[PDB]
């Protein structure tokens, strides 16, 4: 009326749960680059000569 | 801290343009156009007001 060994077992099942992987879009930056200093437009010449 | 009176390279007088520089950039004008507006031709000049950081106005304002 005890508890005796039985047959060992044939397989093992291992579960764990795993969400997948999506599309490779890499969007690196906000405003990406490092965007350039530059002119401010026409400027114009803020100095003269004497005469 | 305060305005220089006079511009160190030159001398010019620059001390008697703090207040019409402010009230020409309330009005809507460039930085360029105000400083050409109050004389400051050569840019020694216009590198004294340009560059001027008031720091009298936060030192005013600790207790007396
Ligand atoms: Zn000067």
């Amino acid at each position: 009326g005890g508890l005796t060994c039985a047959s060992a077992p044939q397989g093992t099942l291992r579960i764990l749960e795993g969400p997948q992987q999506s599309l490779s879009g890499s969007p690196l930056q906000p405003i990406p680059a490092s965007p350039p200093p530059q002119i401010p437009p026409g400027l114009r010449p803020r100095f003269c000569a004497f005469g | 801290m305060i305005i220089p009176v006079r511009c160190f390279t030159c001398g010019k007088i620059v001390g008697n343009k703090w207040e019409a520089y402010l009230g020409l950039l309330q009005a809507e004008y460039t930085e360029g156009d105000a400083l050409d507006a109050l004389g400051l031709k050569r840019y020694c000049c216009r590198r004294m007001l340009l560059a001027h950081v008031d720091l009298i106005e936060k030192l005013l304002n600790y207790a007396p």
